[PDB]
C-alpha cells in the first residue's frame, strides 16, 4: 500500500465523435504551442505525479484531473467535437489547482499567469 | 501535504 497515480485521463476514444474544426485547429498551433512554452508551463505539462511530489492527497481531493499533456495529445489526436470541450479541460485544469492549493502559492500564481495568457489567445478564435 | 513551504 504505497501510494500510486491514478491512470491518466484518456487521449484515444475511437467510438467518441471528433471533429478537426478550424477553432480546435487554431487551439493546437497557436494557443498550447504558446502556452507550453511559457517559463510556468512547466508543472502542468504532464499529470501530477503525485508519488513523485510525495502529495499523497491530490488525488484525495482532485478527482477530475487534467493537464497540458493531455490536452495538447487529445488536440493531435483530434479527441475533440469542438473548440469549447478544448476549453473546458484548460478550465478544469485551473481550477483543479485552485483547488488544492492556496491564494499566493508559487504554484497558483503560476496558473494565474498562464490562465490570464490562455485567455487573451483565445479571446479571438477562427471563424 | 502540500507543493511548497507555507508563506
Amino acid at each position: 500500500m504505497g501510494s500510486t497515480n491514478p491512470p491518466p485521463p484518456e487521449t484515444s476514444n475511437p467510438n467518441k465523435p471528433k471533429r478537426q474544426t478550424n477553432q480546435l485547429q487554431y487551439l493546437l498551433r497557436v494557443v498550447l504551442k504558446t502556452l507550453w512554452k511559457h517559463q510556468f508551463a512547466w508543472p502542468f505539462q504532464q499529470p501530477v505525479d503525485a508519488v513523485k511530489l510525495n502529495l499523497p492527497d491530490y488525488y484525495k481531493i482532485i478527482k477530475t484531473p487534467m493537464d497540458m499533456g493531455t490536452i495538447k495529445k487529445r488536440l493531435e489526436n483530434n479527441y475533440y467535437w469542438n473548440a469549447q470541450e478544448c476549453i473546458q479541460d484548460f478550465n478544469t485544469m485551473f481550477t483543479n489547482c485552485y483547488i488544492y492549493n492556496k491564494p499566493g502559492d508559487d504554484i497558483v500564481l503560476m496558473a494565474e499567469a498562464l490562465e490570464k495568457l490562455f485567455l487573451q489567445k483565445i479571446n479571438e478564435l477562427p471563424t | 501535504a502540500t507543493k511548497a513551504a507555507r508563506k
